[PDB]
């Protein structure tokens, strides 16, 4: 009673025999805005179940050599479902996630990711290589979407720190021969209570490859890892029309 | 003064264990509310079909859900609703010139599984009791309404079965016999649970004679004597030709019925009565088919 | 304590590790005839310990291409133990029934089998073909004894009626990834008291491959299927000479 | 009068679930005594990262 | 809960996922020397943690053939750590151990090993063959220290005593299918409330595979079993220099 697990929200509802608990990021549960707490003053809108719910965004296969990827996340989910609708046309948006990142292979597999939240996770450019040059990562590096971005130095995140230390965050492994699957519960972070879900992307979901996959010749290469993801008091206000970006 | 395992032996228990108790479903039942439920350890969705029950997960712990005051009703989902329909259980010809019935008289053994429709209802369950009504429609071939008189006879088996339209055994002394005009509407009559058994049985897998079972008589084999109720006689009422063709349609409803022990449902042609024999060559699946089960 | 479990009836005791649960017939444990539910006015014999035990009859071979097989069960048990007389000297029989059909293989192999009671089972012919010629089963066929019989048509069960709804009676399913066996306990079921254990058989055992049996070459490939049964609450009146049919 | 879901609807819960508690922490934390302990079912050592 | 188990005791921890319970040796905790138990005048030493602790003193490799290994024991330990020295320095000894043997194997081999605890085990020659010779064994058989030997007629106990009894001693049995360590925890047993450490051996342990080590080929065949053993309530007494034997 603590490996296996059912994730329901919504109409949407995720299975696991092989998870390893739940993490609730820094402790604490993802809640609406108080009264206090906001600054807008028109009524927000709460879809609820037509937006709190479990969204398979993707898939990526995981390869003796993979390097790791990562998704940021107010926006990955843009675009797709009637959440994507109230992040367009809506100004303002707040909100917290159910990450579940899930992973499986066989008893005679072997390997480990590392599934973390990084909280505003700024990518930085290797400046033109010697450092003389002021490059600066793309629209298509630091807003990825869904199909998230592949780490090109994960020894730095791709922001000059160590990722030796990227566990003083959210985090959970999924080791092949315990688990199949993370779940991290973010709750909504950011220093307002409300923020356009367009161009502020609260934080990343990092899935790195530490203790690299492996397995003798013959048995299934084809290892996929798929992100869900689920959204969690969603809210909305400052309504115009819809806008992309 | 005992010996124990003979003061605990509890051989001679004539109560059925149970396990299960019967509740009152007079209307579906109701959705209550569902709220996201995000928690290790507990897992409805998961089930185990090896066990050899059916998954008991509730729509409220699959998606979130409003609630709903299901009232709506079970009744006719029962079972003296369900079989309570009378249906065409036996034909009977009795035509001018043929070879089938002249001479002006029919004995019909009381089988119901000569007609496909009703059959395959009943065959659902394996052991059925329950009383019925029986309603006689007769006329001419074409439908046509004639001014003649007939006579149905149940025959118990036993009872001496007529052997010519002016037999002896139409005295019927002691059989209940039915007079008819067929201008009169269809004769109706109200029939009880006539068996030695506590119900009839669709399926019999044995036989009844108890001796060789050889292969001349493997004709015996699924044949229960607790279900031969006899034969329905009917007769035009003369001494002469009856100077119309006829036909009587037998349709039986039944009433008060016991059903135990449900069974797969006829899934192939039916082609003898008490009899559950398939066409070998054409053994069609249940149901349609398509292409792939990639599309639909 | 749930996938394991010890069954033990007269002086037999079968073990099982991978078990998944008991089905009860119907809802209901076999019991003794009421005093107002018989009609045999003799006093019975109820031999208890010295017929209500474990008699395991039979093994069959699983291949990767077995058709099915049944057993026709008051019978099976004739001519086999105590039990066999008592069922040969009386007339009248009563009896239900622990049935335990066991089957193992390793994690590396696969397969699944539908174990179900069908009562009244009646064989049908295949009508010679064309379905012209009113043929019947042969009392080889219909009344097999132990060893069973194997399914032609398994489909439809050799009797014109679909395999895929034959779960309405008491199953149990034996997937080599789960389980190694299955148990039914299934009550005297009749339309009367008691009747020839000789010429009538209240029921049929069904043993039916429904996914394939399959392993990569090099494992053992003689997988077996044994049934075992044990009679309860056997009643026998009615006593004569000893008959065989 | 109401909808049910709507008397229940946990939407606008504006206090934060929390789980953890801030304790006092003046001075490191103190060593009380240990002994051997030989038995089964008790493995703190053993962890799952 | 069952299965796994951590013992600690000075500054050393064992821990174990497949062992299977501990064995109390003839059902006795290890006490200290009772006040009309002892006749040494002289308050004793009781180190405790300096002594009382987890040694991981040998390895065996575990072969298709191994006959078997013995470990004379108040001895074993001497020379090595803190207990050797009072063991040296110390005429009277006296102590109770906690003795975990550990070997572990894969899911894929398979094989069983008998760990036992036989007090005073002396140990006989084989005569000179004929049994004519009145041979004795040497220093080098009679006390091995770590090192254990090897036995040369395991059948015997190399002592004329069928191994086939050797379970009336405080057993424990390695299977791989099974577990993977023994844990027999023997109190301090003699006619004596304390004796010299070194040349008296209270007892020895066996470890002896009766159903032989066997994998097919290609998996790991190096398969280690080594023995780990821990003093309890040891008392020193009768303080002289330094001695060897
Ligand atoms: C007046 C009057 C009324 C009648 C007819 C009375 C008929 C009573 C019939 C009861 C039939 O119950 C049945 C049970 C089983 C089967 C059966 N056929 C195949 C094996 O089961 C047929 C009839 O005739 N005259």
């Amino acid at each position: 009673s603590d490996r296996v697990a059912q994730l329901t929200i919504g109409n949407s509802t995720i299975t696991t025999q092989e998870a390893a608990n739940i993490i609730v990021g820094y402790g604490e549960w993802p809640s609406y805005c108080s009264d206090d707490d906001a600054t807008a003053v028109d009524k927000p809108t709460r879809p609820d179940v037509s937006v709190n719910r479990f969204y398979t965004l993707d898939t990526k296969l995981w390869e003796k050599s993979s390097k790791g990827w990562y998704w940021k996340f107010p926006d990955v989910l843009t675009e797709t479902g009637v959440f994507g609708q109230n992040a367009q046309f809506h100004y303002l948006y707040r909100s917290g996630f159910c990450i579940h990142v899930q992973c499986n292979a066989s008893k005679f597999h072997q390997g480990a990711l590392l599934v973390a939240i990084l909280p505003e996770y700024v990518i930085g450019t290797v400046a033109g290589g010697t450092g003389t040059e002021d490059s600066h990562p793309p629209y298509k590096q630091t807003q990825p979407g869904a199909d998230g971005f592949e780490l090109q130095h994960p020894y730095v995140l791709d922001a000059g720190i160590p990722i030796s230390q990227l566990t003083v965050c959210p985090h959970q492994w999924i080791n092949l021969r315990t688990n199949n699957c993370a779940t991290i519960i973010v709750p909504y972070m950011n220093t307002l209570p409300f923020d356009s879900a367009l161009n502020h992307c609260n934080f990343g979901l990092l899935v790195v490859p530490i203790s690299p996959l492996d397995f003798d010749q013959g048995a299934t290469p084809v290892i996929p890892i798929t992100i869900t993801l689920a959204p969690m008091c969603s809210e909305f206000a400052g309504l115009r029309q819809a806008v992309t970006q | 003064d005992r010996v124990a395992d003979v003061i605990e032996s509890s051989i001679g228990d004539s109560v059925s264990r149970a396990l299960t108790q019967a509740l009152p479903a007079p209307t579906g039942q109701n959705t209550q509310v569902s709220s996201h439920r995000l928690d290790t350890g507990e897992v409805p969705a998961l089930q185990a079909a090896e066990i050899g029950a059916s998954s008991n997960t509730s729509d409220e712990s699959m998606i979130e859900t409003r609630c709903v005051l299901n009232s709506h009703s079970t009744a006719e989902t029962t079972l003296d609703s369900f079989f309570s329909r009378a249906g065409l259980v036996g034909e009977i010809d009795l035509p001018l010139e043929g070879t089938t019935n002249p001479n002006g008289y029919a004995n019909w053994d009381i089988d119901i599984t000569g007609y496909a429709q009703m059959r395959r209802k009943v065959e659902l369950f394996t052991y059925m009791r329950f009383d019925a009504e029986f309603t006689f429609v007769a006329c001419t071939p074409t439908g046509q309404v004639v001014p003649q008189l007939l006579q149905y006879m149940f025959v118990p088996p036993g009872a001496p079965k007529p052997e010519s339209r002016e037999s002896l055994a139409w005295q019927t002394a002691t059989n209940p016999s039915v007079f008819v005009k067929l201008t009169d509407p269809p004769a109706q009559v109200s029939v009880p649970f006539m068996s030695p058994a506590s119900a009839y049985q669709w399926f019999y897998d044995g036989y009844p004679t108890f001796g060789e079972h050889k292969q001349e008589k493997d004709l015996e084999y699924g044949a229960c004597p607790n279900n031969m109720m006899g034969t329905f006689s009917v007769r035009n009422v003369g001494s002469s030709k009856s100077k119309y063709p006829l036909v009587v349609r037998i349709y039986m409803r039944m009433k008060h019925v016991r059903a135990w022990i449900p069974r797969p449902m006829r899934n192939q042609n039916y082609l003898f009565k008490a009899n559950p024999n398939y066409a070998g060559n054409s053994i069609k699946p249940t149901g349609t088919s398509r292409t792939a089960i990639t599309t639909l």
